RNA sequence: CCGGGCACUCUAACGGGACUGCCCGCGAAAGCGGGAGGAAGGAGGGGACGACGUCUGGUCAGCAUGGCCCUUACGGCCUGGGCGACACACGUGCUACAAUGCCCACUACAAAGCGAUGCCACCCGGCAACGGGGAGCUAAUCGCAAAAAGGUGGGCCCAGUUCGGAUUGGGGUCUGCAACCCGACCCCAUGAAGCCGGAAUCGCUAGUAAUCGCGGAUCAGCCAUGCCGCGGUGAAUACG
C-alpha cells in the first residue's frame, strides 16, 4: 500500500478500465471487496471488532 | 466410390464415409448429403450411381480440398514466416502460435522429450 | 374416506391421500408407472401396503416435490405408511418391524473448506 | 482464427505522420511507440523504427504486411 | 477398526427375490453411483439366464455363487525378517465378498458385447464349474495349500 | 390494501416492531392478516485468516436480511392515528406501497 | 468428451451456448 | 495461531454491535465508511478522556453517536462548549448534520479497553511490566469482576528477546459462549519497539 | 388461471422433544450389553470452537512499527516491454484412453445464490457467438433457467473409431481507448498423444468414497480445469 497508489482514487483515471478497486482502510489492492470497500484483512479485523452491522460468524 | 479426389469409403454410412475426405468433417458432410437428398444412413456399397455423380458433382467444386487444401494452409504457414510475422517464427522454431506457455507441457507442438542433465 | 400422510426423505416431501379404491395411484396428475418405470426401486414406494398385505383396499393420490425421484420414492413410502398407520393405529405394530414408520435422517454432509467434497482431502505427495 | 470488430482501429499517432509524408515525399526512418495499431494500404514503401520494448527496430512495410500489427515484426523477447 | 468391531452393514432385500445378496451383487455391479444401470444389467441378465437355462435365475446365482466361494487363502506374514506366504481359513463374510468380486470381475473380462450377456455368461459358466471366477478360486485355493508348511504361522 | 415490507439484519427487532404495529392497528383497524415470513436473504462472506498464505482456514461469515409482510387490510382512517409516528426499533427500514 | 467445443457435453462444461448447444 | 477475538465470537449473544443500521448494498459501503472516520476522529480527539466504546446508529440522515466515556467532564469541557466543537467537526466531516450523546462509565476499571490503555500507559512511562499486569488484574478483580486476564506481548522491559507475561487469575472460560467477556487490545509506542496489551474481563454467566 | 380458503407443503420466529428416563442381565459404583417405546437414542449427524506451550515457524509486501539506509534519486509521472521467456525437472488439477460407452431427438425431479449504468422473459435477423427491438423485476410474485447424470426411442457395433479434441489454417462475435506480444467465445477445416499407466505414492469408514451438474465471491472482459458453497444418484470394506 505505496502512498502514491492512493492515487487511485481518481475523479480522471483517463480510461474506465484503469480505475480498479482498492482497500480504503489499509489501501489494498488485492482481495477488495466491493460490498464493503474493505480488504479481506480489514474486513475480518472490523467484522470482529462488530463495526459492521449484521456480520455474524456463519456455521452451519 | 471415387468422389472428390482418389479416395474411397466403403462399406460404412454416407456422412460418416465422408468424413475421410481430407476438407470436410461431419457438418460438412451433413450438408452435402442434406443439399444432395441423400439419407446418410444407407451405406457405401448401397449408393447409386446416380447418386455417387452428384455427390461427386456437388462436393468437387463447392470447397477447396484436399490437394489445393494442404497447399493453401502450406502456403499460409510459408507466408507467415516469410513476411518476418511472430507467429512465422513460431512456426520456424517448432512453438505454440496461439498464445499458450512453453515452460511445460506445450509438448504437442515440439514432439518428443529432449531430457537434458540439471 | 381420507387418510393423510406426509413422510419425507433427503429433502423431498410426498403429500399422500388414501381414499379407498380399486388400487390404482396418481402422482402429479400422471399415472404411478408414467412418472416411475426407468427406476427399478419405484416398487419399494408401496411397500407399506404389501406390509399390511391390502394392495387393492386403497387409491392414492400423490403430490411429491423436492430432491430427486429416488428419494421421491421413499418419502412416498414414508408417506404411505403415516396415513396407513392414521387409518388404523393397531398397524403400527405390524410396521415397526420392517421400520417404515423411521425417519430417514442421511443428509447430504456440507461442503468444508480446505478439502475437495466435504471429506476429500487434496492429495498431497510431499516430494 | 482473429479478428477484432468492424472499424478496424488504428492508433491516429502515425496514422497523420504517414499521410503527412506521403503529401510531399518518402521521409526516412519514423519512430512510433504505437506497436498495437494495424497496418493500413497507405504505409506501404516507408519503414516504421517500432519500439520493442528496448529499443527502435527499422521494420520495413511490403505488400504482403497489410492487415497485421507493428509488434508482430518487432518481438520483444530474446532467446538463443 | 482398533477401538469397535465394525459391525456388518445390513444391505435392503431385493425388490424382486427379496435376496439381500442380489443387492450386494448389484452394488459390486454398480459404478459412479448408478444404481439403476446396474439393476438393469443384472436383471435383463437374468431374463438371458432364462431361454438359455429351464432354471430360475436365483438358484443358478446362487449355486455360482457358492461355486466362487473359496475355503482358504494365503495371507502375507513378516517373520524372522522374510516375508512368507501364510495359509488361512476364510471367514465367511469375506468368502462371500471375494466370490461376488471375482464374479463381477470376471464377467468383465469376457468378450461378450454387452455387459448383461457378459455376468449371465459369467454366472451360467460359474454354477457349471468354469469360467475365470472358479480360475480365481483354484488360483487361491492352490497358492493356499501349496504353502502347507506354514501353516504354524496362522495366528 | 396498504403493502408494508419490513428489512432488517435482527430478527428480535423486526418481530418486535411487527407485533407493535399489529397491536396499534388493531385498535383502530380491523382484523389485521398477521405478518409472513418472507425468506431470509443470506450473503455470505470467505476470507482467509491469514494475512499469508495459509489458504486452508477461510474463517467464512454471513450476513442475513430478514422481511415482514404486515399487509393490513382496511386501511381505516382512524388506524393511522395510533400509527405512522410510533417506534422504538433502530436498525429496522419500513416500505410501504399502495 | 467435456472438451469438445461441438458437443453437448463441451457446451455444458464450457457453460457456452452455440450451434450444438441451442436455446430451444 | 489460534484464540479467535472474543468479541467477534459473541456477536451473537451476549455482545452487540457497535454499529447497528440496516443500508442496502448500494449504500452499505459509504455509511461504513463514515462510521469509520468517525470511530478514526474520535479515538484521536477523546483519547485524553478514556472513552471506551463508540455506538453509531443511524436511521435516516441522523446518527446516534453515544460516546462511553469514564470522565465526561473532559468531553464536556467548560459549560459544554467542547461537545459544541466535536459536533462541528462531526457535522463538517459529514454532512448529515446530527448530535451526540455521552454515557459515564461506572468503575473504568471494569471495562477491558481502558484497563489496557491503563497498562499501556503505564508501559510507555517506563514502569515494571509484571508489577503492572498484577496490579491491573488485582484493581479489576477487588471489584466484582469474577474473572480477569491481562496480556502483555514482547520486548517486555526493552529487552532484545520477545517475551510474554501471563499473569492473570480468576476465571476466564474463552469457549463458553454466554461467557460476556469484556476484551479490550491497547498499544504501547516506545523507543524500542511496540508493546501489544490484550485485556479480559469475565462478569455473568446467563 | 379466477372465485376461494390457511388443512397440508413451504417460509421464519418461539417452543416442545432424549435424560441410560423405563425393562432385563452384569456391576461396589461410574457404566457396559440387549430391549421397549419413539422421528431420533447411549456424542443422533455436521459445524463454529482448537489449552501451558513448541517450531528464534510465516508475513516489516496488507497494516502498524524500533533501528539502519535513499532523497535532483532506492522518491514521482508516462509510453512500451516484462511478470505469459523454454534444452529441461517436480507439485496440484482438468480432459481422456470408451459399449456400465458415445451421439441425436423427446421428456421428468433439486438446493443454495445472484440481479437497475443489472438480470434480461419474448419477438425478429443470424448455422452460431451475437445484434436490433423490447415486457417484467427496488424482486417467495420477474429474470439468470437449461439442472446434468436419469428415463424413452433411434444411430454407432469394438475400429484409434460417430473413442479422445491436443495442434494448426481460415472466417467471425463481444468486452475494452486498445486483444501483436497476451482475452474469452462462435463457425468451417485440421485431427495429435493417449488401448488404464515403471519404481513409487494419495484420498475416503455413509450419504462418506465415486460420479453428475448448479451458483457465488474478485471481475469491463478473462486464460476458473482454481477456490468457496449447493443439491442429484449413491457403493465397497474394517479379521485384527
Ligand atoms: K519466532
Ligand atoms: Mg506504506
Ligand atoms: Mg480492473
Ligand atoms: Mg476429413
Ligand atoms: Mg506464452
Ligand atoms: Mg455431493
Ligand atoms: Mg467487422
Ligand atoms: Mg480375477
Ligand atoms: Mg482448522
Ligand atoms: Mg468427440
Ligand atoms: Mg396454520
Ligand atoms: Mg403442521
Ligand atoms: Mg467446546
Ligand atoms: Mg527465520
Ligand atoms: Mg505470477
Ligand atoms: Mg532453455
Ligand atoms: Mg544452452
Ligand atoms: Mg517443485
Ligand atoms: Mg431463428
Ligand atoms: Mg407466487
Ligand atoms: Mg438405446
Ligand atoms: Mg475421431
Ligand atoms: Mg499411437
Ligand atoms: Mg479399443
Ligand atoms: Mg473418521
Ligand atoms: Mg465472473
Ligand atoms: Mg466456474
Ligand atoms: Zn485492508
Amino acid at each position: 500500500a505505496r502512498k502514491a497508489l492512493i492515487e487511485k482514487a481518481k475523479r480522471t483515471p483517463k480510461f474506465k478500465v484503469r480505475a480498479y478497486t482498492r482497500c480504503v482502510r489499509c489501501g489494498r489492492a488485492r482481495s477488495v471487496y466491493r460490498f464493503f470497500g474493505l480488504c479481506r484483512i480489514c474486513l475480518r479485523e472490523l467484522a470482529h471488532k462488530g463495526q459492521l452491522p449484521g456480520v455474524r460468524k456463519a456455521s452451519w | 466410390a471415387r468422389i472428390a479426389g482418389v479416395e474411397i469409403p466403403r462399406n460404412k454410412r454416407v456422412d460418416v464415409a465422408l468424413t475421410y475426405i481430407y476438407g470436410i468433417g461431419k457438418a460438412r458432410a451433413k450438408e452435402a448429403l442434406e443439399k444432395t437428398g441423400i439419407n446418410p444412413a444407407t451405406r457405401v456399397k448401397d449408393l447409386t450411381e446416380a447418386e455417387v455423380v452428384r455427390l461427386r458433382e456437388y462436393v468437387e467444386n463447392t470447397w477447396k480440398l484436399e490437394g489445393e487444401l494442404r497447399a493453401e494452409v502450406a502456403a499460409n504457414i510459408k507466408r507467415l514466416m516469410d513476411i518476418g510475422c511472430y507467429r512465422g517464427l513460431r512456426h520456424r522454431r517448432g512453438l505454440p502460435v496461439r498464445g499458450q506457455r512453453t515452460r511445460t507441457n506445450a509438448r504437442t507442438r515440439k514432439g518428443p522429450r529432449k531430457t537434458v542433465a540439471g | 374416506e381420507q387418510y393423510y400422510g406426509t413422510g419425507r426423505r433427503k429433502e423431498a416431501v410426498a403429500r399422500v391421500f388414501l381414499r379407498p379404491g380399486n388400487g390404482k395411484v396418481t402422482v402429479n396428475g400422471q399415472d404411478f408407472n408414467e412418472y416411475f418405470q426407468g427406476l427399478v426401486r419405484a416398487v419399494a414406494a408401496l411397500e407399506p401396503l404389501r406390509a399390511v398385505d391390502a394392495l387393492g383396499h386403497f387409491d392414492a393420490y400423490i403430490t411429491v416435490r423436492g430432491g430427486g425421484k429416488s428419494g421421491q420414492i421413499d418419502a412416498i413410502k414414508l408417506g404411505i405408511a403415516r396415513a396407513l398407520v392414521q387409518y388404523n393405529p393397531d398397524y403400527r405394530a405390524k410396521l415397526k418391524p420392517l421400520g417404515f414408520l423411521t425417519r430417514d435422517a442421511r443428509v447430504v454432509e456440507r461442503k468444508k473448506y480446505g478439502k475437495h467434497k466435504a471429506r476429500r482431502a487434496p492429495q498431497y505427495s510431499k516430494r | 482464427p482473429r479478428s477484432l470488430k468492424k472499424g478496424v482501429f488504428v492508433d491516429d499517432h502515425l496514422l497523420e505522420k504517414v499521410l503527412e509524408l506521403n503529401a510531399k515525399g518518402e521521409k526516412r526512418l519514423i519512430k512510433t511507440w504505437s506497436r498495437r495499431s494495424t497496418i493500413v494500404p497507405e504505409m506501404v514503401g516507408h519503414t516504421i523504427a517500432v519500439y520493442n520494448g528496448k529499443q527502435h527496430v527499422p521494420v520495413y512495410i511490403t505488400e504482403n504486411m497489410v492487415g497485421h500489427k507493428l509488434g508482430e515484426f518487432a518481438p520483444t523477447r530474446t532467446y538463443r | 477398526a482398533r477401538r469397535r468391531r465394525a459391525e456388518v452393514r445390513q444391505l435392503q432385500p431385493d425388490l424382486v427375490y427379496g435376496d439381500v445378496l442380489v443387492t450386494a451383487f448389484i452394488n459390486k455391479i454398480m459404478r459412479d453411483g448408478k444404481k439403476n444401470l446396474a439393476a438393469r444389467i443384472f436383471y435383463d441378465a437374468c431374463k438371458i439366464i432364462q431361454e438359455k437355462t429351464g432354471q430360475e435365475p436365483l438358484k443358478v446365482f446362487k449355486q455360482a455363487v457358492e461355486n466362487v466361494k473359496p475355503r482358504m487363502e494365503v495371507r502375507s506374514r513378516r517373520v524372522g525378517g522374510a516375508n512368507y506366504q501364510v495359509p488361512m481359513e476364510v471367514s465367511p463374510r469375506r468368502q462371500q465378498s471375494l466370490a461376488l468380486r471375482w464374479l463381477v470381475q470376471a464377467a468383465n473380462q469376457r468378450p461378450e458385447r454387452r455387459a448383461a450377456v457378459r455376468i449371465a455368461h459369467e454366472l451360467m459358466d460359474a454354477a457349471e464349474g468354469k469360467g475365470g471366477a472358479v480360475k480365481k478360486k483354484e488360483d487361491v485355493e492352490r497358492m493356499a495349500e501349496a504353502n502347507r508348511a506354514y501353516a504354524h504361522y496362522r495366528w | 390494501k396498504i403493502r408494508i415490507k419490513l428489512r432488517g439484519f435482527d430478527h428480535k427487532t423486526l418481530d418486535a416492531s411487527a407485533q407493535k404495529i399489529v397491536e396499534a392497528a388493531r385498535r383502530s383497524g380491523a382484523q389485521v392478516s398477521g405478518p409472513i415470513p418472507l425468506p431470509t436473504r443470506v450473503r455470505r462472506f470467505t476470507v482467509i485468516r491469514g494475512p499469508f498464505k495459509h489458504k486452508d482456514s477461510r474463517e467464512h461469515f454471513e450476513l442475513r436480511t430478514h422481511n415482514r409482510l404486515v399487509d393490513i387490510i382496511n386501511p381505516n382512517r382512524k388506524t393511522i392515528e395510533q400509527l405512522m409516528t410510533l417506534d422504538l426499533p433502530t436498525g429496522v427500514e419500513i416500505e410501504i406501497k399502495t | 468428451g467435456k472438451g469438445d467445443r461441438r458437443t453437448r457435453r463441451g457446451k455444458i462444461w464450457r457453460g457456452t451456448y452455440g450451434k450444438y448447444r441451442p436455446r430451444k | 495461531g489460534n484464540k479467535i477475538h472474543p468479541i467477534g465470537f459473541r456477536l451473537g449473544i451476549t455482545r452487540d454491535w457497535e454499529s447497528r443500521w440496516y443500508a442496502g448494498k448500494k449504500q452499505y459501503r459509504h455509511l461504513l465508511l463514515e462510521d469509520q472516520r468517525i470511530r478514526g476522529l474520535l479515538e484521536k480527539e477523546l483519547y485524553s478522556a478514556g472513552l471506551a466504546r463508540v455506538d453509531i446508529e443511524r436511521a435516516a440522515d441522523n446518527v446516534a453517536v453515544t460516546v462511553h466515556v469514564a470522565k465526561p467532564g473532559v468531553v464536556i469541557g467548560r459549560g459544554g462548549e467542547r461537545i459544541r466543537v466535536l459536533r462541528e467537526e462531526l457535522a463538517k466531516l459529514t454532512g448529515k448534520n446530527v448530535a451526540l450523546n455521552v454515557q459515564e462509565v461506572q468503575n473504568p476499571n471494569l471495562s477491558a479497553p481502558l484497563v489496557a490503555q491503563r497498562v499501556a500507559e503505564q508501559i510507555e512511562r517506563r514502569f515494571a511490566v509484571r508489577r503492572a499486569i498484577k496490579q491491573a488484574v488485582q484493581r479489576v478483580m477487588e471489584s466484582g469482576a469474577k474473572g480477569a486476564k491481562v496480556i502483555v506481548s514482547g520486548r517486555i522491559g526493552g529487552a532484545e528477546q520477545a517475551r510474554t507475561e501471563w499473569a492473570a487469575q480468576g476465571r476466564v472460560p474463552l469457549h463458553t459462549l454466554r461467557a460476556n467477556i469484556d476484551y479490550g487490545f491497547a498499544l504501547a509506542r516506545t523507543t524500542y519497539g511496540v508493546l501489544g496489551v490484550k485485556a479480559y474481563i469475565f462478569l455473568g454467566e446467563v
